[PDB]
């Protein structure tokens, strides 16, 4: 894992590019990643 | 024998995560 720093990250098939930083938001079990308004990934939870 | 059901039958649609929205 690399954090505050633009990498093409992928998650369980979800790709994306760009830094990663401290999440503020609570998210449930049953949710994997978060979108945002305008239907695009947000935050992401580390699936290790 | 029937019945009403109000607001039963909701469920969460994917695994996916929003707030306020
Ligand atoms: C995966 O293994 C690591 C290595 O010890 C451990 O720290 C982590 O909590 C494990 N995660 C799961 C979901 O099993
Ligand atoms: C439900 O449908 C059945 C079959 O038409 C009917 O006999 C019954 O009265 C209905 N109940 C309600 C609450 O609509």
């Amino acid at each position: 894992l690399v954090k505050n720093k633009c990498v093409n990250f992928n998650f369980n098939g979800l790709t994306g590019t760009g830094v990663l930083t401290e999440s503020n938001k609570k998210f449930l079990p049953f949710q994997q990643f978060g979108r945002d308004i305008a239907d695009t990934t947000d935050a992401v939870r580390d699936p290790q | 024998a029937y019945t009403n059901s109000f607001t039963r039958g909701v469920y969460y649609p994917d695994k996916v995560f929003r707030s306020s929205v």
